């Protein structure tokens, strides 16, 4: 409060000395989601070359 | 919450310390407004428990007990007809809205029981038709033309009070 | 679809082709779950001013700090209306306000320790209505006040150029 | 704190000029604040863009400045309106408004100079030493009323 | 024929829900109190059309001709 | 690219605050007119017409 | 100064406390009617 | 650090390790040659409108 009122003595009062705010503490993504694949299984493992 | 903003606003000045110095004040102002208006009374008058005052009928406007906020009906009207981020903050008054009906009881009770003293200085009771009789008197009629209409005079306070209430809600 | 927030279980309806949720002025109010396509609510973490509360620094060092617009849940401690106060405890006795806090709370130095209190509008004056009482002065006091009132200002005049670019 | 509003008068003007002559170091975005280093580390064509930024912001801090200072002024004018109403009404007569000129019932006013103002030194009339009494409305006599 | 299309062929426009609002878009939509198109499926076969920005095709029937 | 938003950003909050003062100022000049009313037809009887 | 200024007052403080007794001389020794009139 | 103004005998007593004297709000007051030593105060010369 002093540094913000630039002054070594500072009156009876309230002051607004700054601000707070929480940071996050994770991170969380959930993404894309398929339930089928690709065929290239079959494809190579077919035995018909 | 960007490091390259608040790095290229350093170089701007001290805009935010004229913007939160400008807000504040208009703050405390309006803080300061509220007491200038309703904070005059010194002491908190209490109206008397027997509430006959020659024929008026101040209910409407005394405060009632029945109710838990402790307002007045007319009060009670007027707080239902009317009703209502990004680093944006509403701060809150400082007299609550409770504190205020409460400056309100205090000027109407000194006003009912005291007449213009209570503002003057010490207040002096004096009865409700004589106080009456002084404000007649005030706009150049004479006394006793209240003492011998009392009964119509209070009859017309109290059906104007009536239907101003009545005004109020049918107002759109 | 990117943020920050506090994630809590919702209470709305949305319908089956739905994927977002916004409150007036695009405010991003829920989402579903790209994987259990379940609804939940965001919520902007917590975020406020803080102010020092002091007696004077010629009175003492001691110093109360009122967190504005948070719950303490999420910070001797007390909670009000307008915010947490911290290093003030709360008494039952009402007294002429000095250090408005807010909300009809106020604070000042006990004399050893800072105290929060909620706000006296004066004494109470029970004036003895009857109806047929009177009251009347018999000796008078003439007092002078004294009222203060600004009336101008200091007149200022400026040079465009210089004041550019010298 | 008994002349609180003068000192802020004189508080508040003089913030505002030194705000004002405390933007002159800003770049606001410009590669420096003195003009010298840009005139001289550029050639004319880029110092051109380079010096309307400075230019530019300059600008709009006077703006600003003048227009605060508008506001201001007629908080004062309403302030020096109101002065002059109560020297008219309480010190060259006597006022019946109430609470106007100080509490009590008034009886006559002073004024006195201050460096930027006015300060009034209001005399009230105020009782005191009350007494209770009881009192009616008429008196009745040979039949008929009488009233005070 | 003819026919005017009264306040019909309103969408979705944009899969985001919105609770007790009115909102404003500019979209391309059916313009309200427009005549519109009228043919019939009995027999010819069917006349090209051409698409211009979007189509509103509305019909009634129970044979799933 | 970044400073012509923060330049714009602040341009908007200054007219904010501007505005704000006006209206300030208009509640105010109500909120003495109000006090004087208090003071004048409460706390007393005026004369004044009207 | 850098192309500041501070013009003076019109009326010195010495006319302005002149002014003031005026007033009080006035007052005290004519009432209210100085103001309306002689 | 270059500057136009009029230079005048100083009455400031600099300590040896500093060069340029400034009073509040960055206009530099004072300066000290790099050749005698001596302090010397700047004071813009007059201007006005007329
Ligand atoms: C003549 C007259 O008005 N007398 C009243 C009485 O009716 C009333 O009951 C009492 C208090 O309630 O005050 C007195
Ligand atoms: C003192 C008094 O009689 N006050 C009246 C009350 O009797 C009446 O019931 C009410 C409307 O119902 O209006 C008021
Ligand atoms: C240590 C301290 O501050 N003591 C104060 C002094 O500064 C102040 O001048 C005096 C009256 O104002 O009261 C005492
Ligand atoms: C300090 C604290 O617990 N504050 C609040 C509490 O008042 C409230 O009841 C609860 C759930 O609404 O959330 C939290
Ligand atoms: C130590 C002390 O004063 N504690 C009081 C408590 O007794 C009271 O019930 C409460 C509500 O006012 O405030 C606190
Ligand atoms: C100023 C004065 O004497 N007021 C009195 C009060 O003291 C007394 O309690 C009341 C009832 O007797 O009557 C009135
Ligand atoms: C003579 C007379 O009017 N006496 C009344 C009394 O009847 C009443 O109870 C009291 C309260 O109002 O006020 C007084």
């Amino acid at each position: 409060t002093k540094c913000t009122l630039k002054s070594f003595t500072v009156e009876k009062g309230i002051y607004q000395t700054s601000n707070f705010r929480v940071q996050p503490t994770e991170s969380i993504v959930r993404f894309p989601n398929i339930t089928n694949l690709c065929p290239f299984d079959e494809v190579f493992n077919a035995t018909r070359f | 919450d960007s490091t390259e903003c608040s790095n290229l606003l350093l170089q701007y000045g001290s805009f935010c310390t004229q913007l939160k110095r400008a807000l504040t004040g208009i703050a405390v102002e309006q803080d300061k407004n509220t007491q200038e208006v309703f904070a005059q009374v010194k002491q908190i008058y209490k109206t008397p428990p027997i509430k006959y005052f020659g024929g008026f009928n101040f209910s409407q406007i005394l405060p009632d007990p029945s109710k838990p906020s402790k307002r007045s009906p007319i009060e009670d009207l007027l707080f239902n007809k009317v009703t209502l981020f990004n680093g944006l903050t509403v701060l809150p008054p400082l007299l609550t809205d409770e504190m205020i009906a409460q400056y309100t009881s205090a000027l109407l009770a000194g006003t009912i029981t005291s007449g213009w003293t209570f503002g003057a200085g010490p207040a002096l009771q004096i009865p409700f038709p004589m106080q009456m009789a002084y404000r007649f008197n005030g706009i150049g009629v004479t006394q006793n033309v209240l003492y011998e209409n009392q009964k119509l005079i209070a009859n017309q306070f109290n059906s104007a009070i009536g239907k101003i209430q009545d005004s109020l809600s049918s107002t759109p | 679809l990117t943020g920050t927030g506090v994630l809590t279980e919702s209470n709305k309806k949305f319908l089956p082709f739905q994927q977002f949720g916004r409150d007036i002025a695009d405010t991003t109010d829920a989402v579903r779950d790209p994987q259990t396509l379940e609804i939940l609510d965001i919520t902007p973490c917590s975020f406020g001013g803080v102010s020092v509360i002091t007696p004077g620094t010629n009175t003492s060092n001691q110093v109360a700090v009122l967190y504005q617009g948070v719950n303490c849940t999420e910070v001797n401690v007390f909670q009000t209306r307008a915010g947490c106060l911290i290093g003030a405890e709360y008494v039952n006795s009402s007294y002429e306000c000095d250090i408005p806090i807010g909300a009809g709370i106020c604070a000042s130095y006990q004399t050893q320790s800072i105290i929060a209190y909620t706000m006296s509008l004066g004494a109470e004056n029970s004036v003895a209505y009857s109806n047929n009482s009177i009251a009347i002065p018999t000796n008078f006091t003439i007092s002078v006040t004294t009222e203060i009132l600004p009336v101008s200002m200091t007149k200022t005049s400026v040079d465009c150029t210089m004041y550019i670019c010298g | 704190s008994a002349l609180g509003k003068l000192q802020d008068v004189v508080n508040h003007n003089a913030q505002a000029l030194n705000t004002l002559v405390k933007q002159l170091s800003s770049k606001f975005g410009a590669i420096s604040s003195v003009l010298n280093d840009i005139l001289s580390r550029l050639d004319p064509p880029e110092a051109e863009v380079q010096i309307d930024r400075l230019i530019t912001g300059r600008l709009q801090s006077l703006q600003t400045y003048v227009t605060q200072q508008l506001i201001r002024a007629a908080e004062i004018r309403a302030s020096a309106n109101l002065a002059a109403t109560k020297m008219s009404e309480c010190v060259l007569g006597q006022s019946k408004r109430v609470d106007f000129c100080g509490k009590g019932y008034h009886l006559m006013s002073f004024p006195q100079s201050a460096p930027h103002g006015v300060v009034f030194l209001h005399v009230t009339y105020v009782p005191a030493q009350e007494k209770n009494f009881t009192t009616a409305p008429a008196i009745c006599h040979d039949g008929k009323a009488h009233f005070p | 024929a003819y026919t005017n299309s009264f306040t019909r062929g309103v969408y979705y426009p944009d899969k985001v829900f919105r609770s007790s609002v009115l909102h404003s878009t500019q979209d391309l939509f059916l313009p309200f109190f427009s005549n519109v198109t009228w043919f019939h499926a009995i027999h010819v076969d069917n006349p090209v059309l051409p698409f211009n920005d979007g189509v509103y095709f509305a019909s009634t029937e129970k044979s799933n001709i």
